[PDB]
């Protein structure tokens, strides 16, 4: 049976982590009200250098290996993306003071996927010496794409009946920066042979442009709490849940995966990963272009403030910790 | 010596390739858009040479883009001095 | 259009925090502060009703701030045309 | 208040160390230039007792950098509320 | 019979080049109308660190090898960068409608030397184990200075005609920036021991930061590329054959230099790429300010959209497969 | 009879290290009208990238040595700070013309301590492979604070008998840029496990971009120099002796350390550095908000300009060879 004693010790280890630590650690400075402020052109910069790595991995690994043995796990993240934004409109949508409108822009960023949360299961799977598909990390395009364009294909039709087009949205959304640089990524991995600036420049320092990054947002993550108890408590609530509830079918869904292909089980803990996460980097700039009426405090600060911390330390150990007590790890 | 607009646009990053597109279909012969803070944002500066075709790129933003962003426009009268797109082959 | 007051103050960065303090306890509905060189310098850009408060914000930060520091502010007058913070709930 | 000219010019950042050599030959008392935006330019705010030496300005950048250069130089009418090197020692 | 089979795997090898790929891959995404833009903040600091490691490598290597041995071929990029001039100023500015004050401009960008076209001639040689003097990156300043020195007074001679001075051009071109970078690397290098940040700072990453500005040159290229559709028809066939024809050129005066005194047969191929190369560093700003009067548009589209691309992908596989055809390599 | 011959070969040695030659490179180059700027938005994050460095050291120090071999040295560097103000209080506030305004902000600097001159303390004992503390990258806290601290308070109180509040001087001095940043380093390392981030990019590119901020302070100290003649003449004396007579003290200080506790005679060389320096990167921003009346440029002018090349120049191959010629080294 699952035990919890080694949870608490793992949990404490993503605590002490540099992806959680930075972002726990921006926060305590920004609340004891410090003037250190990361200059807007290093955060451009950071973001598109994230997002190009992820694309490169992305790319190199999707080329390297067999189409066939990873056709199921990705139709299997189209079809959670598209899943999870449906489940914010059957259930958030419905509580007594919850905008439609919103609750579909906070769905989709809970749908789409963290770089961060991501970056953080590969590290600590192989620190637990746990073996996973060298193409997990292409997951990231399939999951984030599908769950944005179908938070906002769904709230522009609901939109429209409160008085369609389904390309100009996908085009918009896909063009703008931090989703054009991991398609760039995307296309110079399976294409050329960026191996020689993707280990020497991209992957080297990934992780630490990525600590950097969590401060950015872990110092504005203590602004939007506080501005996030002014639309409504089941914003609260449901960022708290939704990333166990999203893991736990994923995790179902990877067993599925796991036993009609070879996909290993340290794999699906990859796949139920990448959809607890919440996007932070390449979500918000997509939804504030696609759905203008949502309000971005309901889905910026539900995501960021409370949406990656729960996803990355008590989501990575709990499936972690799941994965070990069901089989190898 | 040529009388002249000085409308300024100031709203959220994200409308930096919509505004513009709004401002350069309305015949303004240039702009000028720079970074913006505040609790980031954007400054726009169109120099039009009659109020109603600056209140013409005022009316067609402030109601597409102003009730979802937020944003404020405001016109200072600006006598332009040189200025080759602006004063013709000869003026000024 | 409504017309408005525009106080602008080129300050030194290091007042940033101090300066929109300010602004933000004299009742100015909002404020536009930028990166500038000059001859490192910010540049703060408020629109206010009167200039009886444009006023009142100019003093508070001379006496308190430019014996030691260096900048200067001046007010232009501009009319603005669209805002939804500036002319109350229903207006321009 | 004391009545001032607020020239503006806006040109292209190669010009930024030539501009400045004739703000400061023509006696300016400080100028503020500031980056701008599009796709690489910048923006010039210099402030001057009277237009005659305002436009003194403007004749020595438009015949030396405009024939070659793109630009565009506006004036508009600002009163300094306070500045030391502005207004003397003790006025304003 | 010598066979051109292996010029065409060279050939795709240099397009699949991190070096080339990006620049390409930048002009993909514009064309398909991305909004990634990379803050200016973040460009100005990129050419100064990608010309203090070309310093810093030209510098270190003076001081550090016999400065009998690389005289001549130093003698010869002198003499090449004002020939090549000269030569747009009886070919190129001579055509029907084409500007003499345009046509010096885009002769200086092409006599000039370009730091992505030579890092990729280094990197193709070693990868085809051919030994080059180590010398051979401190070729830039001698060819890039004295070529864009010679466009700006041969044109102001010119312009002097229709209605001189040396010195203030030289120091007016010199501290600049993109030029006074290269030469405070140059000093450093020469004097100091700059060994410890060079291998650490200034070398790993001068491939990587590459990259990232070729992206930004291949987004703006699409911007130039129509816009040099508008000025003549003859700056697309000079920028395309004149590549070859300065490249063959070098080649013939490096072999001099190999029969004289001991240049490698792999030292000719950094000569004659460094000849084919056209600036777009350095380049666009020093004749900005030294000729004002030239239209930024027929010699900047000239040399970074089709002058690159030609002495990067056509240039440097030709004269590598004619260095192996002919000795060593 | 000890020799000076290797102080000179040591001092030429400091000349031509990247710490100091970027820095005499970067008043070349202003001094020769160079147009190279560095942008202000890669300045402030070289800030922050070079303290949170010192903080992560200085954190995953203290909590892996034990704390009773580190109390008298890091209550010295305390006792140090607060000194050397003071120094400059009945010292250099008593010249005939000198504001004791500013004496007391430059003796808040020079009290203060210079992240470039002890990173060039530890890389040069480490050339001379002398054996120091691994915690002696944690006394830059202990006598930096302390030092502009002192200076605040003792300026403020010094205006109000010349016609308030104590605990807001600390707070506004320690919350503002390139102080919390160094306390965000230092916590994340006593409590979390940055060793993965810091390792791989706040360590290996520290003094890559500390080469960067030499010279952008290079090429500053120009002009700096000649309008730092124009308040008063004594200003020069006091920044080329005191680092010599701090040094002094803190070197005798440190022996004294070396004999009641286990203080290696390698790490006295740090504290006597330590002292000796004058503090450029968190020292004028933290007096220009804590004593406004100062001029900032007496004060900056006398520890950018003259200040850090003496301690960094002269105070170095003093100090190391003073250890050398006096146990062991």
């Amino acid at each position: 049976m699952d035990f919890l004693s080694n949870f608490l010790t793992d949990f404490v280890g993503q605590l002490q982590s540099p992806t959680l630590a930075f972002l726990i650690g921006g926060m305590v400075i920004a609340a004891l009200g410090t003037q250190l402020v990361i200059p807007e052109a290093i955060s451009t910069i950071i973001v598109f250098m994230l997002l190009t790595k992820i694309g490169l991995t992305g790319g190199m690994a999707i080329r390297n290996s067999n189409l066939t043995e990873m056709l199921l796990p990705v139709a299997f993240s189209v079809i959670l993306g598209i899943l999870i934004v449906f489940i914010a409109r059957f259930t958030l949508a419905k509580l007594p003071n919850v905008r439609t409108v919103d609750a579909l822009a906070t769905g989709g960023l809970f749908g789409a996927v963290s770089g961060s949360t991501m970056a953080a299961a590969l590290t600590t799977l192989e620190e637990s010496k746990i073996s996973y598909e060298a193409w997990a990390g292409a997951l990231y395009p399939f999951m984030d794409i599908p769950a944005l364009v179908t938070a906002i294909v769904v709230a522009n039709i609901y939109l429209n009946k409160r008085k369609v087009k389904i390309w100009p949205i996908i085009e918009e959304s896909l063009q703008g920066p931090a989703l054009s640089a991991m398609l760039l990524g995307l296309a110079l991995g399976i294409f050329t042979k960026p191996e020689s600036v993707y280990e020497g420049f991209y992957d080297p320092l990934f992780r630490g442009l990525l600590s950097i990054l969590m401060l950015i947002m872990g110092m504005e993550a203590w602004s939007r709490i506080g501005e996030l108890r002014k639309v409504a408590q089941w914003y609260v609530v449901y960022s708290l849940i939704a990333p166990i509830v999203h893991g736990f079918i994923a995790f179902g869904l990877g067993m599925i995966a796991h036993y009609a292909t070879g996909f290993s089980l340290g794999g699906v803990v990859v796949l139920a990963v990448i959809a607890a996460s919440s996007s932070d980097i390449s979500g918000p700039p997509t939804l504030r272009a696609g759905i203008p009426s949502a309000n971005p405090s309901a889905y910026i600060g539900s995501s960021t403030a409370i949406g990656t911390p729960i996803a990355i330390g008590v989501c990575i150990p709990l499936f972690i910790g799941l994965a070990q007590t069901l089989g190898a790890g | 010596a040529k009388p002249a607009n000085k409308l300024v646009i100031v709203t959220e990053k994200i409308l930096l390739k919509k505004i513009a597109k709004i401002i350069d279909e309305s015949g303004a012969k240039g702009y000028t858009v720079m970074n913006t803070g505040g609790k980031a944002n954007i400054k726009f500066e169109i120099l039009t040479e009659t109020r109603e075709m600056a209140e013409e790129i005022a009316d067609r933003v402030a109601v597409k883009y102003f009730n979802d962003y937020a944003g404020i426009i405001y016109i200072c009268s600006a006598e332009v001095l040189y200025g080759h797109t602006f004063c013709g082959p000869e003026g000024c």
